[PDB]
């Protein structure tokens, strides 16, 4: 029951700023 | 030879592996290639709203640790994304 959606979470800028 | 997932592999795009990829870059953020351990884990799911030990992460690893390695390359990983999706349990 991987929903992935969690992931992009992790993936939302990773501090780029 | 693993060809019921080829197909599978074959079927995402470039835009699911792309949201894909990007989770790659969390789980082995720290690795020397890209391979994953019950360290990285941990990492990852803390910021996908999980927190879990290292007890039951090596639960994840195992799965994927077919050949004993110990972590999680970038081939198994994708793979055991498609086990349960395309066949949870
Ligand atoms: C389904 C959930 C209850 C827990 O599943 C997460 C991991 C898969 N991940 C990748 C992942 C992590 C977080 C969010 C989405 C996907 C995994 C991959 C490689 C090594 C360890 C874990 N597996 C354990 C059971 C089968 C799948
Ligand atoms: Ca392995």
């Amino acid at each position: 029951r991987i929903s992935a959606d969690a992931m992009m979470q992790a993936l939302l800028g990773a501090r780029a700023k | 030879m693993d060809d019921i997932y080829k197909a599978a592999v074959e079927q995402l795009t470039e835009e699911q592996k792309n949201e894909f990829k990007a989770a790659f870059d969390i789980f082995v953020l720290g690795a020397e290639d890209g391979c994953i351990s019950t360290k990285e884990l941990g990492k990852v799911m803390r910021m996908l709203g999980q927190n879990p030990t290292p007890e039951e992460l090596q639960e994840m690893i195992d799965e994927v640790d077919e050949d004993g390695s110990g972590t999680v390359d970038f081939d198994e990983f994708l793979v055991m994304m498609v086990r349960c999706m395309k066949d949870d349990s």
